[PDB]
This record gives C-alpha cells, structure tokens and sequence, in this order.
C-alpha cells in the first residue's frame, strides 16, 4: 500500500534512555521509524556484486539520520563502518518456544 | 550513401584482393556502396584530403576505418575528422583500435575493443575461478593505470570474496636511477599470483629484471593486459613460457568479418535513423564549415548506434563508444614459445578448454612431487561431492573445490 | 632461498667478504629489519675495529 | 599609462556599413576585461552599443540586434564597432572604453570620436 | 648542425620577439656547433587548415619544437588539439607555453605534449595546501561535469585524503545547468561551512546567483575559489569577499616565450652532444615509421632543470609543470581585489593586507556549525 | 519509387552532325548518369560515369555536361557502325528508366 | 562470366511464363533485366538484389509478376504477365560491383525475344 | 548464523520459513505454527514473563551488548560513552530496568 509517513506516538526503554540522554547532553531530536521493519545487513542488490546495507543500516550509512537508539546488536561487521557507544544492556540469544 | 574503407600503408593485403568482392548487405533499408581506397604511404595529409574529398562529394557518413599497426593518435586524428564530420568512425586494428583508449568528450569515434576494465574484470574472473585470493599488483609509469588500478580495487572491495591485495606498485621505469631503487621493491614482491600494467618496451626490460631476480620461477603466476602483447604474431621468444595473457580475437574474428560485422552496424543504425526521423543525414558543404543544427541529430545518430540490435546479437556499444557485451582471447605461451588460445570470455561467462591449470612453469628438472595428483571416491560421510555456489564460486571453507572429472561416454 | 625463510632469527655462518654482501642482499629484502635478529660466529666480526658499514 | 585611440569614416553615403574604429595602447591589453561601445546623442544621452569580451560575448541594446556587431582582431590590437540603421539624424559622438572586473570601474575612457551623417 | 624550431603564433610582435629570443638565447647559452633556426605559421580560423600547414611546412622542414600559445578565441579550445595529434603522430616533442586546459593533461594521449605553466587542476593543490593554513576540517566541494572538473575532484580528493581532513561532501553538476538552488540546498544542509567551487564563467555566475537567492552569502559559509571565476563577468553577479586565486605571471606571453626557448635551446644542444640521434621526421608525405627518439628527448626535457629561468627557478615536475610557483590569494574586498598572501612554493603566507571573508567576516571563522 | 522521362523522341543528324539528349529525373540525382547504345536486336555497350568518364574501347566522340537533376549528352563525328538508341540510367533508388530516343541517319 | 537468356515466349496472350538468364562469379552480383518496347525504350522489369531480397517493379508492370532466384544456378525466376501489347525484346543484366547497391553494368546478356 | 560455516545447515532449514517481525513470528508461535523461535534474552524474557502462554528455554549464548551506533565522525561518541557509563553507575538504569 502506499506508505504513509503518518505520525504516531512512540515510547518504551530505548524512548526513555533517549530522552535523558538529550536532556543530559544538550541538544534536540527527532524520531521516525525504519521504512521497511529490518535490523540492517548485507545484501544484493540490483543483482551487481557489491553487497551492501539495507533498511536499518543502510539509512544510517546514507547520513538521513545520525544516530540509532534500538535494540541492535553489536558485531564486527556492523563495528567495521559504524561507531558503537559502550553497551547500556548486555543480553544474549535465547529460544521461545510454547509453554 | 556509403561506407568508405581505407587500406592505409601495411594494411592487409590479402584482405582486400580477396575479400573486396564478398561484400552482402540487403534485406535492409539502406543501399551503402562499398568504397576501397588503399593508400600504400602513412601519410597523413594523403587520407586527411580523401575523407575532406568524401565529405565534399561522396555524402558519406558510415566510414569503416580498416587499417593498422600503430600509433591510437591517429584515431585522434580521426576525432578532429569525427569533430569536423560528426560521423561514426570505427576503429578496426591498431592506430584505430585495440590501442584506443579514453576517448574524448566530443568524440563521435567508435571501436569494438574492450575497456581497461573490462579486461581488467575479465582477469580478476580468471583468478576467481582458479581461487587466486591473493594477488600483488604492478605497474609502470604508463598513463593509463591509475584508472585501471582505481577499477580493480573498486572490484575488489565491492565484492564479498576474500580478495587480498599485498601492494600496488607504481614504476617510474624511464627513471635511470629509478630502476637502482625498484630492486627494492621488485626483490620484496613474494606473492606468486602478480598482475602487471605496462607496454611491451616495458614489458621487455621488466621481464629481464624479474628473471634476473627469480619472479618468472616454479609458483610465479603473471596477469597481463593485451598492451604487453603488441603484435603477438612476433612472438617474443625471450618471455617465459606458462604467461597467461589476454587479447582480442585475432586469429578467429578475421579483418574481412570485421570490416563487415562495422558496415552492418553502420546500416542498422541508419536503418533506425530511416525508421524513427525518416531523413538522410545531410553532408556538409565544404570542409571549412561549421555548423551545430545537427545537434539534436548528432548525439541522436550515436543514440541509434548506441543501440545495435543487429545479428540477432544485442551487441550494442557501451556510452564511451566500446562495446557491452566483449568477446575476449586468453592465451598462454606453447613449448616452442607460441601462443595458442586457453580462455574464452563470451557473454560475461568465462571457459577454459584445459580446466586444469597445467603446469606450463619454467621446465625445472624433474622435482620432489610437492603438487600432487589425488584420486577421491564419493562415500558418506568420509567423501561427499556436491554442487559449487554460482556466486562464491566456491562452497564452505570445509569445502574442497574437486573437480569432478566425467568421462565422456560417446565425445 | 632467502625470500623462502619464514623465520625472524638467523643464525649465520659466512666469512667476510660475502657476509657484507649477503647483507646487503638482506636489506634489500627488507631481511635487515627491526623485528629480526641476525647470529654470527668470530670469524664474521673479523677485527673488531675494521668495521663494515653493511652490518 | 594605457590608452585607446579612435576613427571613422566622417563621410556618410547611403545604404552603408558604418566601421568606428578604437585601438588600446601602451600595453597588450587583448585578453582581459570587457571592452565597451557607447553612443552619445547632442541631447547628453548615452546607452551602450556593445560590450564585448576577450571570447565572442557581444551584448547590447535589442533595438538593433541585427544592425551592430563587433569585429575584434588582435594582430592590430584593433576593433570595429560595424553601426548600421544610420539616416540622416543618427549624428552622435560614440566611445570606446573598458570593463574592469567586479564593476569595480568605468575609467579608462575614450576620448570619443564625432559621427557625423548629413 | 641545423635544427629547425616551429611556433604557431598570429601576434606578429611576439613573432619578431620570438624570433630575437632564439637569437639570445643562441647567443647567450651557446650555439657554436647547433645552429638552431625559427619559423612561424599563422593561426586560422579551422583546425584542417592547422593540420594541413604543420605537415606541408613544419614537419616537412623537420622542426623539433612548435612553440603554440592559446588560441585566440578561448571557445574552441580544440585547436591546440590537432597540433597535439599531429606532434602525436611521429612522435614529435611540442612545447605549449600558455595552455592549461586538463585535455592535454592526461599523457595517455598527449604525452608529445609539455606545458609550461601549470593547469587549473593544479590550482586545487594550493587549496589544500591553504587549507592547511587554517585548519577547516569541514569543506563542501562543488565542481562542474568536464575532464576539467574530473582531474580537479581527483587530484582533490586524493591529496585531501592523506591528512585524514576529508571532503565532506562533493557536488557534480552539468554546465550550462538552468538552475543550482536546490545542489546548494543539500550543500547548505551539511554541516560544513566551507565551499569550494570550480566552474566555468556562466556556471560560476549561475552558482553566485543562486547563492546570493537564499542566503548562503552571509557570514560562515566561507568561500574559496580559483582564477576561471574571478574572470569574465560572474563578480557583475558573485558578492563580496570571494577568495580566488592567482597563479604567478601565466599572463604575460613574452617571458614565456624567452623562457621556453632557453628550456629549449638547452635541452637540445645538450642532448645532441650525446647520442647518435635519428634525424628529424622528413615530412608529411613519404615517411612510414615514426620518430622513436621522442620518449628520450621527453626524458630530457623532464631532467632539464633550466634553473637559469629569465623569471626565475624554472623547473619542470614529473609531469610536464613548473612546481614552486609563488601564487597569491586574490581577497575580494569591496568589488576590489587585493594581494594578501603570498606562496613560494613551501607555504602561503599572507602578507601584511587585511583578508575580508565571506558575509562581511571580519576575522578568521569557524569552519562549521555544529546540529 | 521515382521515374524518369528522357526526351525527345529524336537523334536526326548527318554524317558527323551533333545531337544531344538530357537525362531528366523526378528528383534530385546528384550527378547519377549512365549511357547505353544498342542496335535492334543486337546489345547495349557503355558510353558515360558519374564524370561523363568513357570506357576503354569508346573513343572521345561522346561527351556531356550536367548537374543536380539534369545532364546533357552530345554525340558527334559518329560513324555509321552505331546505329543505335541511347539511353541514361539513374539509381537514386533501386532502379529507374526514363523514355529515350532512337538514332537515325540523315 | 558470361550471360545466356532462356525462356522467352508469350504463347499464350496475358499468360504467365518464366523467363530467366544463366551466367557462367555472380555470387555476390544482383539483377535487373530489360524490356524494349516497340519504340526500342529499355524499360525495367523487376528487380532483385544478390541475396534475393528487395523484390519491386517499376510502376509499369507493378501488379501481376512473381519473382524470384537461384544463385546456385545463376538463374533468375520471373513470370511475364502484362506484356501482352507488345513483341517485347527482353535482356538480361548483371549490375557490375555487384553488392546490395546497384551500379554501372557492362555485363548483360546476349537476348531473346517475346512476341504476342 | 550464517557466519557460522559447520551450522550452514542451520541457515539452510530458516531461511525457508523465516519471518520479518518480531511480532508476527511471536503470535505465529502462540499459534504453534513455527515450531520455536530464535532471539535475544531481553525481548524474550519480557515476552515470556508478560503472557504466561510462552516460554523461554535452553541456555543463553553470544553474550554481546547493545548499543547506541553513531556514524564514525560524529563528535557525540566519547560523551554519549561516558554518560551511559554514568548511568550504569548512579542506578538509573536499575530504575529504568525496574
Ligand atoms: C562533552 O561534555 C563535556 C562536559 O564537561 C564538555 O566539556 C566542556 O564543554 C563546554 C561546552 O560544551 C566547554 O565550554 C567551552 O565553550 C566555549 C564555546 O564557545 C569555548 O570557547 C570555551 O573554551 C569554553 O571552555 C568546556 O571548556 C568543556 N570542558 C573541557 C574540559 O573541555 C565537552 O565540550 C563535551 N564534548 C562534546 C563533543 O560534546
Ligand atoms: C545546552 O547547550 C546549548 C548549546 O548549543 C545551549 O544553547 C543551551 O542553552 C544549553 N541549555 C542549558 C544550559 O540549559
Ligand atoms: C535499446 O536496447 C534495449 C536493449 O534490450 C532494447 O530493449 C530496446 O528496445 C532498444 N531501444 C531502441 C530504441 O533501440
Ligand atoms: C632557417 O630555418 C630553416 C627552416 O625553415 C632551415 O631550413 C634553415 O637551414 C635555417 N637556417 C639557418 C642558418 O639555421
Ligand atoms: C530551479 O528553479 C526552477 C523554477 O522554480 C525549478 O526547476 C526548481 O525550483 C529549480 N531547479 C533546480 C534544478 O535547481
Ligand atoms: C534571508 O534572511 C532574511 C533575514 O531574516 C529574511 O527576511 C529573508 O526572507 C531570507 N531569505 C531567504 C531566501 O531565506
Ligand atoms: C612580461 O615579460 C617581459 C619579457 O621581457 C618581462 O619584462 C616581464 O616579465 C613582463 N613585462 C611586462 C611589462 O609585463
Ligand atoms: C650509436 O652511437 C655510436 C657512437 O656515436 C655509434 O658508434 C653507433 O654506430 C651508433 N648506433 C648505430 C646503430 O649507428
Ligand atoms: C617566484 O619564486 C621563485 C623562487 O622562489 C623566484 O626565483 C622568482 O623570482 C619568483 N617570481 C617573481 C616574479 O619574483
């Protein structure tokens, strides 16, 4: 369908840590979603060699927003070509499976 | 109109007294008259007034440019001719093609040679396939090559294979003290997958200081351009037997396919010109005119030869005036230093007729096997045989790329 | 032969005349560097005072 | 210092092509500036009648497009200014002055020639 | 011996001055044994014309070098082009002492070709450098679509890279382009707030005007430019305190004409004093194999260091260029211009003469504004 | 396609008189002309190129002048061993004829 | 290489016959053949290239041919149908280059004739 | 999963049936539809801990933290470091956690 920018409202942990953060570290923000619900990795893309970021990364690398404040997860290959800040949560992977 | 061809000084003789009446182009629009011209002298003013006298009389704008050997200034010669005609001049052998390069801006010229990267990517699949990771790379002072090596790297970080560069190596070789220096680094080059960016004076001398040295030994693996090769019918007996090199289809696309192969090209464009617009281009009056009104037809010509859809084959040009879609010729160095055709890249697939790298290396005497021949037989789970990635071409790094060697039943 | 050496020490036996050269050989394949460590016996050094400049 | 010299004709005949002629001295100034055409009218109006540079930029008043143009040639260190549309009342007295970059200033002058037509 | 010397030159009086710069240079430098004689061949309106003239009389008479300047009409740049081609074609060493334009710059093709004074791309070298004297560690880099624009971005980018001071970011743009308001739109929102720019007369013009539409001429936004754009008519349109460039006396023509024949004179004597070197091509008509001397007489003009220069230390690079040249920013102030840095070659230091900066800057600014 | 029409209708001169026949086109040529000669029931022989260029064989009896659209061909000085009709040829497009005219002796 | 007619005819009056014109290369060289009318004009009939295409006629006989040929043969394929009002002398001709353009010949046939 | 070449046959049976949210492949699960599911411990342990219809199982492994990423250049790293650190330390993050 055609995907409209509407506006929402947004709140949660990574809303909260933001906020304090701005309200510590002077200076003003603005938040809008990822365009297509995707955590950011390597892909091909028009079929050529190169491989490169898509969704979630690849917005952050094209320099339309200038940070991210979500769940991501820290690796080398996100680590070569972006800036991690130090962890505010260390965590792990888990399976869920029906009780 | 007409397709005029030129025979200038050592043009192919045979090439004409026997092939000027094979010429067949109907079942099209156009009816262009086949004109040769032989010139027996490299003089300049000669064919400089000859295609001034075409376009003051012959109203010829297709112009098969069939001749040789030398010097790719002479094509820009052929571009102030292409600045005062805005015609399509095509570049067929040497002086023409196969020694052209980086065309100008206001070039209305044209060639079927590849592009520096084109056959630079043409390479980096022959190592591809032959799991070459590793890979130094060298070249000289001939300009020409900070494009080339800009391409490869390009390639080389756009692309997911593990490529491993050891250093890019810039040659001043004219240099007289230079070369007391370049031991230096020639000496510290330990990577046995080297390519190699230079011209055959270059190519030459450069062989001898790696010789001298020890870089033309058992291992030692060279990638050239076809620059380095010059004329590969005067075979250098002094270059090293087991040199891998890459060249246009010489001795299979021969001159009379070509300069045929050109006029067809030529009428299909004019045959699109005929069909879109519906107007035959017009010469100008004299040769020290100058006008600009053929403008939006100018660019537009090149649109409809920009898009050949001829032969069934969509050959049509890439924007720089090459072609898209390049056939090329890898040939290695025979027992008596000849060189014969190994590789075959045809629509962007790359063949080989000895799979097998053969081991083609200086003929050192007969040595401790340490490359050994290792028969496999397929059994769950000790030996499992399964199907290459096309993209990597290769499979998981536990993975061994075995070639399955089918004995052909009835072939 | 020496471009094949993986090692990062040396032990040498030579005399003089083509130790130099040898060394100088080392420096142009960049044998001659920080990391590496080069062990002779007496008869290299020679005198101790006839030095050579390619040590 | 610098300067710029003018002539012409003087004598008028009908259905002619008017050359004014200016040349800069003192120095080879052929390959910089703006160089600059102007009439003047006995009523002490002025409006220019061309401004050329040192590559073929002619612009003017688009009263006469078809009728001025300037023929530059800088082996003589020379140019015309070729008037047309001249009849009988077109006597004026016309200059020849240079650009100076940024319109920082109209001061190196002509000293002006008098077009006379009878 | 008698070598021969050509010039393509239409200007009469440096003809005859041309001609007695030969004679004092024969004189001064010593011509005892090379008689070294001038000739000289109108400039036409058509290119043909050229071709036809330099194979009939010049490369007929075997002439070494064709002394060429800038044609008189700097829209056809090409004319030059065909005397290129045609040096080019037997491998003829040919010295144009007033050309800049990139197109001769690549030595793929013109590698017969030498100029003597250097090219607009070598412009770019200075701003770096005179970045250095300020450390503006943010700069938007704004350039046309032309072999020009494509070796000044290059050359560039490539020196900027090394100090690890990189372009922010770099514009692209065709000339003759309609409007630019909304490429310096995406420029004005980066943080930057130092532009470089590199156009023609009507591009320059065209981004002057689009600047001055929406505000960027004021203050912080800091502009840098060259020489091309401080000519023509883009100040009847560009603001104030503009910084362009100005490399050293490249105007004049006579002294480069005195220097290039002593450059001249000198290679050759001391180069014939040496080898068994092939006479000259014969001519247009009846020669089938090129000159192969070319590439050694290049080798010469190359180590040539004509120190003895009539302007000075006069010394050709790697490349066919005299490096070290005093260039001086040209400081916009008040539609006037104003020598206030110098540059020896080593570094631009500003003399004593107050820099006005862009949007009535008094002082040094900021490079950037923080978001 | 385009047509032609030769004209006219007539080659009456003597022994060594002088006559003249045009090639005139439908549309413009630029200088495409050809000549032919033939007895009745005999065959055709060449006279005249783009340049009214005559072939070995043909002696200079036979010349012409013409441009764009129309030419002129005169013959002179002819011996009565030509008896024939002449003809022009045009292939602007694949082919095209015109009339002609035959040769009589009076 | 030399050129023969064969097949000349009109027995039957607005009938069909196929005319054609042996050569003894050819390979590469086109056609087109000739009629003359009683007023001895050689007028054209068909025309062919070397590789069999471009099949047209003159606006005189447009209508009622069909045309074709055999190269390997050296022979041409042409059915005269509206040559009914005339005794028509007919010749081949071979247009000399050959090509897919046409030019100046000096090799034609030898001649046969079709009477009514 | 994919980095990990002798579990490549693991990528191979997901990459069949894999999702693109969170939440779809979580009631997808609710639903029995996909056998179990495969991601962090701090959505899962939340999403377990909220219904009472799921759970987490087996042993957390690759131990990673996250973490707010910033383009190399940006001048906001070391600052944005050193006050989540001064957040870990003062408790507000215990409260935020809470
Ligand atoms: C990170 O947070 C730091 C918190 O102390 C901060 O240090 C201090 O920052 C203030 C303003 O941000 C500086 O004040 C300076 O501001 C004016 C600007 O006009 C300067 O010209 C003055 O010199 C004035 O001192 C403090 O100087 C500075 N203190 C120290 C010790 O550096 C950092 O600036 C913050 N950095 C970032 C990148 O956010
Ligand atoms: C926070 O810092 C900014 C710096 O841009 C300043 O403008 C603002 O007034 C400050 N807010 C305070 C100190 O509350
Ligand atoms: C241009 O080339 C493409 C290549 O497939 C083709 O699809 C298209 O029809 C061509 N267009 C014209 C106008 O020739
Ligand atoms: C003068 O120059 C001409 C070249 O046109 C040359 O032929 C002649 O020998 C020269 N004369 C002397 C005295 O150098
Ligand atoms: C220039 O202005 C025109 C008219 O407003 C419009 O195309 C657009 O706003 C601008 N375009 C560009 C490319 O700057
Ligand atoms: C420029 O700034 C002035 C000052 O506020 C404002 O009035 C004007 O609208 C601005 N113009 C543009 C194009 O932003
Ligand atoms: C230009 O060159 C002349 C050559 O003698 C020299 O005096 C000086 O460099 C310049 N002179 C003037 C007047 O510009
Ligand atoms: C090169 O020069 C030397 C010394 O002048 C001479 O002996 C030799 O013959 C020259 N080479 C040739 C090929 O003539
Ligand atoms: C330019 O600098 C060089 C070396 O610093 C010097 O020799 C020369 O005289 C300078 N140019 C002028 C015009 O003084």
């Amino acid at each position: 369908s055609p995907r409209h920018t509407v506006p929402q409202c947004c709140y949660g942990f990574c809303i909260d840590l933001l906020i304090k953060l701005a309200r510590t570290m002077n200076f003003t923000y603005e938040v809008h979603l990822v365009a297509d619900g995707k955590f950011g990795t390597q892909e091909r893309v028009n079929n050529s060699n190169k491989k490169e970021w898509n969704g979630m990364m690849g917005e952050l690398l094209s320099g339309q927003a200038d940070m991210i404040v979500a769940p991501l997860t820290i690796n080398n290959e996100r680590a070569q070509y972006i800036e991690f800040s130090k962890p505010f949560k260390y965590q792990g992977l888990t399976i869920l499976v029906k009780k | 109109i007409g397709i005029a061809v030129i025979l200038v000084g050592t043009s192919d003789e045979v090439a004409i007294k026997d092939a000027h009446e094979k010429d067949d182009f109907h079942h099209l629009s156009v009816v262009p008259r086949v004109e040769l011209v032989a010139m027996n002298e490299t003089d300049p003013k000669s064919i400089i007034t000859r295609i001034c006298d075409l376009m003051s009389d012959r109203k010829i704008q297709g112009v098969v440019f069939a001749d040789d050997t030398d010097q790719e200034a002479i094509a820009q010669i052929l571009d102030f001719i292409s600045a005062q005609t805005l015609t399509p001049i095509l570049g067929i052998h040497g002086g023409s093609s196969m020694i052209m390069a980086d065309k100008d801006e206001s070039s209305m010229f044209f060639q079927f040679g590849p592009s520096i990267e084109q056959q630079a990517s043409v390479m980096l699949n022959i190592m591809e396939e032959y799991d070459w990771y590793i890979f130094s790379i060298v070249t000289t002072y001939f300009p020409g090559y900070q494009d080339f090596v800009n391409k490869i790297r390009s390639t080389i970080e756009n692309s997911f294979v593990g490529w491993e560069l050891e250093e890019v190596l810039l040659l001043d070789m004219s240099l007289d003290d230079g070369d007391s220096k370049i031991q230096n680094q020639l000496k510290k080059l330990q990577s046995p997958i080297i390519l190699l960016y230079c011209t055959k004076e270059e190519a030459t001398y450069i062989f001898e200081v790696a010789n001298s040295v020890g870089l033309t030994g058992y291992g030692y693996t060279w990638i050239v351009p076809s620059l380095v090769a010059g004329d590969t019918d005067t075979v250098p007996s002094e270059f090293p037997t087991g040199l891998i090199s890459v060249s246009y289809d010489e001795w299979d696309y021969g001159l009379p396919a070509r300069v045929r192969d050109g006029i067809a090209i030529i009428t299909t464009a004019a045959s699109d010109m005929l069909s879109e617009h519906s107007f035959i281009p017009e010469p100008k009056s004299s040769c020290y005119n100058t006008h600009e009104k053929r403008i939006y037809q100018s660019n537009m010509l090149n649109r409809y030869l920009i898009n050949v859809t001829f032969e069934g084959r969509n050959l049509s040009f890439s924007e720089d005036g090459y072609q898209m879609h390049p056939k090329l010729v890898i040939i290695l160095l025979n027992k008596e230093r000849k060189w014969e055709r190994v590789g075959k890249w045809k629509d962007k697939s790359l063949q080989m007729k000895y799979y097998v790298w053969p081991r083609m290396c200086p003929e050192t005497e007969e040595q401790e096997d340490d490359h050994l021949s290792i028969v496999t037989l397929e059994e769950a789970p000790f030996v499992i045989v399964e199907s290459v990635d096309p993209l990597s071409g290769t499979c998981m790094r536990n993975t061994v790329p075995c070639q399955k060697r089918i004995i052909s039943e009835n072939k | 032969q020496l471009k094949k050496i993986h090692s990062s020490v040396i032990l040498l036996y030579c005399s003089k005349d083509e130790a130099v050269l040898i060394l100088s050989e080392a420096r142009s394949l960049g044998l001659t560097g920080y990391d590496f460590f080069w062990i002779v016996p007496s008869l290299v050094s020679g005198n101790t005072e006839l030095i050579p400049k390619e040590f | 210092d610098v300067q710029l010299q003018e002539s012409g004709p003087g004598l008028v005949k009908p259905s002619q092509s008017l050359s004014l002629t200016c040349t800069v001295t003192g120095y080879s100034i052929t390959s910089d500036y703006a160089w600059n055409w102007i009439r003047q009218f006995p009523g002490n109006k002025l409006e220019w009648m061309g401004y050329i540079s040192y590559s073929g930029s002619t612009g003017y008043n688009p009263s006469l497009k078809s009728r001025i143009s300037i023929t530059r040639d800088t082996s003589k260190n020379q140019f015309f200014l070729q008037l047309n549309s001249v009849t009988t009342e077109d006597t004026a007295t016309y200059y020849c002055a240079r650009l100076y970059y940024g319109f920082y200033g109209m001061d190196y002058w002509g000293q002006g020639t008098s077009v006379t037509v009878s | 011996k008698i070598v021969n010397i050509g010039a393509v030159l239409s200007t009469r009086k440096h003809e005859q001055m041309f001609r007695e710069a030969v004679n004092q240079a024969n004189k001064r430098h010593g011509s005892w044994k090379i008689q070294l004689n001038a000739t000289s061949v109108t400039h036409k309106p058509n290119a043909i014309q050229m071709a036809l003239s330099v194979c009939e009389d010049l490369i007929s008479s075997q002439v070494y070098a064709i002394l060429v300047s800038h044609p008189p009409t700097p829209n056809d740049h090409f004319t030059p082009t065909p005397v290129s081609y045609t040096a080019g074609f037997y491998r003829i060493p040919v010295l144009g002492l007033t050309t800049r334009m990139s197109i001769y710059s690549d030595k793929s093709i013109h590698l017969s070709f030498l100029r003597t004074v250097p090219p607009y791309s070598h412009q770019s070298s200075v701003w770096f450098e005179m970045m250095r004297v300020y450390n503006w560690n943010h700069i938007i880099l704004l350039v046309s679509d032309d072999h020009e624009g494509r070796a000044a971005q290059k050359r560039l980018e490539t020196l900027l890279e090394e100090r690890e001071s990189k372009a922010e970011k770099v514009l692209q743009f065709d000339p003759g382009t309609k409007n630019v308001t909304a490429l310096l739109m995406e420029a004005r929102e980066l943080e930057a707030r130092v532009i470089i720019l590199s156009a023609s007369e009507d591009d320059a013009a065209t981004v002057y005007r689009a600047a001055a539409m929406l505000n960027m001429t004021g203050s912080g936004y800091v502009w840098l430019v060259g020489e091309r754009e401080i000519s023509g008519n883009a100040l009847r349109y560009a603001p104030d305190g503009i910084i362009g460039l100005q490399l050293i006396n490249g105007k004049n023509e006579s002294a480069h004409i005195s220097d290039a024949v002593g450059v001249v004179a000198q290679a050759v004597h001391e180069l014939l004093e040496k080898e068994n070197i092939t006479d000259p091509p014969r001519g247009c008509v009846g020669n089938t194999n090129i000159w192969k001397t070319g590439p050694l007489f290049k080798r010469v003009l190359m180590s040539s260091k004509y120190a003895d220069g009539v302007t000075g230390r006069v010394e050709f690079n790697e490349d066919g260029d005299r490096k070290f040249a005093n260039y001086s920013i040209m400081n916009l102030q008040n539609r006037k211009l104003v020598q206030v840095g110098i540059y020896n070659g080593t570094h631009v230091i500003p003399n004593d003469r107050k820099i006005i900066w862009p949007g009535g800057e008094t002082e040094k600014p900021r490079g950037y504004q923080m978001s | 396609d385009i047509q032609m029409t030769q004209s006219p209708s007539s080659l009456s001169a003597s022994l060594g008189g002088k006559v003249t026949i045009t090639c005139k086109a439908s549309q413009d040529i630029n200088k495409y002309i050809a000549w032919y000669q033939h007895k009745p029931g005999k065959g055709p022989r060449l006279l005249i190129h783009y340049t009214s260029s005559l072939q070995p064989g043909i002696p200079s009896r036979f010349s012409g002048s013409g441009s764009g659209r129309d030419y002129s061909f005169s013959i002179s000085n002819l011996e009565p061993e030509d008896i024939a009709t002449y003809y022009c040829l045009q292939y602007d497009n694949l082919y095209t004829f015109g009339g002609g005219t035959k040769l009589e002796i009076k | 290489v030399k050129l023969q007619e064969s097949g000349g005819g009109l027995v039957q009056p607005g009938g069909s016959l196929k005319l054609s014109c042996a050569a003894s290369t050819f390979s590469s060289y086109t056609m087109s053949w000739v009629r003359q009318t009683p007023e001895k004009r050689l007028e054209w009939v068909a025309y062919i290239s070397n590789g069999g295409g471009g099949t047209y006629y003159p606006d005189t006989v447009k209508g009622r041919f069909t045309i074709s040929r055999d190269n390997a043969k050296n022979t041409l394929y042409l059915q005269m149908n509206s040559l009914k009002e005339d005794t028509a002398m007919y010749y081949c001709a071979r247009p000399s280059r050959g090509g897919s353009s046409y030019w100046y010949f000096d090799v034609w046939g030898a001649g046969t004739t079709v009477t009514v | 999963f994919r980095r990990q070449v002798e579990l490549s046959t693991m990528y191979r049976h997901m990459e069949k049936h894999n999702y693109e949210s969170a939440a779809e492949a979580i009631q997808a699960v609710r639903d029995n539809k996909l056998h179990a599911f495969i991601w962090d411990s701090a959505v899962l342990e939340f999403e377990a801990s909220q219904k009472c219809d799921l759970v987490t199982t087996g042993e957390l492994f690759f131990r990673s933290g996250f973490g707010i990423g910033m383009r190399k250049d940006s001048p906001w790293k070391q600052n944005v470091s050193l006050s989540i650190l001064k957040s870990h330390e003062n408790g507000f993050m215990e409260d935020l956690d809470k």
